């Protein structure tokens, strides 16, 4: 109303810290990263939470994975997504290409796509969405801007329909540019990164929001690991004292 | 002339070039008529995501004949229809 | 069926501990790395294990040196390819370049390369594959868009056929990109990064997990060498402590 | 006039595309008329993999004469069969 | 026959440059008269505003039909009025 944007609970141990109590509600957030950094793995973590912890229905949208293999790697953490498919609480849509495609131009596939979009979350009475791989559908179109846009007009009609989404886009460098094509340009309202920086030989994960349109937030790196029950981050500076003592 | 199926984005007027180019080219060919319909995918995305339709316009060709799938968000499509031309003269072969 | 992705077994000294039990089945991996790094043994010991020690026959494709050669370095690591090939659990599918090639258009080379890997995959009922130099077949056609996903179809067939393949291809720095020309987008699955890292005017080469879809991995680098038996790994995070001991 | 032979990816319309162009130019030439042959590359992909013919749609004229492989996927395919009538010139030559 | 209308700079001669063009183009289309009206955006940027139309010139159709906005300072003009005649094609179609 006259409040300050509300957030929606992730549920990702030690992220609704960080943020200061979630993802800022019907918005999009940007989760860039380099590969294997966890950002499929966030987008799906947000959905399944949602189903499983607040009855919230979401869509998953794939450009980079198939259904099958989304479903497939995700019983790595104990998630059951057919299940879910099959009750109707979760939804995934297939964008990915069928190996077999030819010679194209214009965009408007994706004008196709963003109807298919919006009947999927009216359908499925979805209030998360995760768009996966937004990378995957700029070097089909050869980031023309005509793929570029065709992102703002998805990323206006999810806003419209008051969705709360997660768009996962890659990197190339650990510190470097926010993302690969200049996706934080469509994706503005929130962005979070993941890295995976080289300490010597080691690898070491980290989480960091750097942006949140008109909210609160942690700044700077968060370690987290990946485990058999998703991202695990911790909160070294949320830590508060109130803890008891006695003689 | 096929059961013949094209998915537009929202009828935008790069899908509708297209159609005309795909009709024009369709009627071009011979009898056994093609019949064109078109899919709006914001009217059901689903059938698009079991093609794994992703991108638009794409046309695709359910029968007769095996199915095949044409794609490509660029306007190709001049050339698009070139392809489909030799195709037909290969359906001609 | 309804189980995380089972792995196949290198048996690589030290790589089937790094991976937690071998490379995962029915999927491709990519193995990439500065020349002269150890790509393409890694993935003819990874065939001759599969043969000499499970009696699972195996298809190598080779895009950058001829079988004769193939098979003649092989003997430095005390290996009889020619015996196995003679056996037909092993087969050689040349598609190394005449001297004498022209000038073309088109990617269908390759189409009916894909199925001729299929039938040899078929004719000597291999479950391990491995292609040897993706950036070779690359550089033929000048990494045109038509090679590019030519690829995604080989990719995707043989996951289709279930082979478990390993993929080999070049990079140019050793801390810099996966892989020259984007080929980590198509061979996405598993990542192994080789590296010959200079220190001073020495070489340590180290072998990396990047990425397994699905499933656990060691993470960071581990150093190995090249011996008389192949690739040689050492495993100092997974050592562990149950030796006895004695007054 | 050549045992002359091409392999197809299946009979794809570029083949059979390429193919006319290929039997029209050759038919212009000349008496010793050449044998056109085509070689399924799906039905046998042993012998395309010892010309190490990878590549399709391709075209090879084994004899008589010096064997060479002309190829790629791409349609050059007009150019190249205008190439193949600069061979006959020379081989007019 | 629309309810057209074009925002100029300050009837500056680009912009009548392109107000013949489109008056030309409309002209050439059929029975059911299109209105072109000019408007001043010196005079009244306020409704250029809300249209967010900041660049000039321009040309926007507020109706019969869904409204658009055409434009575009630079003098693209010639393609925008066969862009114009591709719609009322389309419109014809």
């Amino acid at each position: 109303e006259h409040q300050a944007i509300a957030k929606m609970r992730t549920m990702i141990e030690g992220f609704d810290d960080i943020s200061h109590g979630g993802l800022p509600i019907g918005r999009s957030t940007l989760v860039s990263g380099t590969s294997g950094t966890g950002k499929t793995l966030f987008s799906i973590q947000f959905l399944y939470n949602g189903i499983i912890e607040f009855d919230e229905p979401g869509v998953f949208v794939t450009f980079e994975e198939t259904p099958q293999d989304i479903i497939k790697n995700a019983r790595s953490f104990g998630w059951d997504l057919a299940k879910l498919v099959d009750e109707g609480k979760l939804f995934i849509l297939d964008a990915s290409p069928d190996p077999e495609g030819q010679e194209v131009v214009g965009g408007f596939d994706l004008s196709a796509l963003i109807e298919r979009i919006n009947y999927a979350i009216q359908k499925y009475r979805a209030r998360r969405v995760s768009i996966d791989s937004v990378t995957s559908v700029f070097q089909q179109y050869d980031a023309s801007s005509v793929v570029r846009r065709e992102l703002f007009r998805l990323v206006a009609r999810l806003k419209q329909i008051g969705a709360t989404t997660v768009m996962t886009t890659e990197r190339i460098e650990e510190y470097g540019p926010i993302a690969r094509y200049g996706v934080e340009e469509f994706v503005s309202d929130n962005v979070v990164i993941l890295r995976n920086v080289l300490e010597g030989e080691r690898r070491r994960r980290t989480l960091e929001i750097l942006k949140l349109r008109g909210t609160s937030h942690m700044k700077g790196e968060y370690p987290f690991t990946i485990t058999d029950h998703g991202i695990n981050i911790f909160p070294l500076g949320a830590m508060r004292l109130t803890q008891r003592s006695s003689n | 002339t096929y059961i013949l199926k094209l998915y537009v984005a929202g009828n935008t007027p790069n899908s509708v070039r297209a159609l005309k180019t795909l009709k024009n080219i369709l009627e071009v060919e011979f009898q056994g008529v093609y019949a064109l319909k078109v899919i709006d995918v914001l009217k059901n995305p689903q059938l698009a995501e079991e093609d794994k339709i992703l991108a638009t316009p794409t046309l695709a060709k359910v029968l007769p004949l095996p199915v095949r799938r044409i794609i490509g968000d660029l306007s190709d499509r001049e050339k698009v229809l070139i392809g489909l031309d030799l195709l037909y003269g290969e359906l001609q072969d």
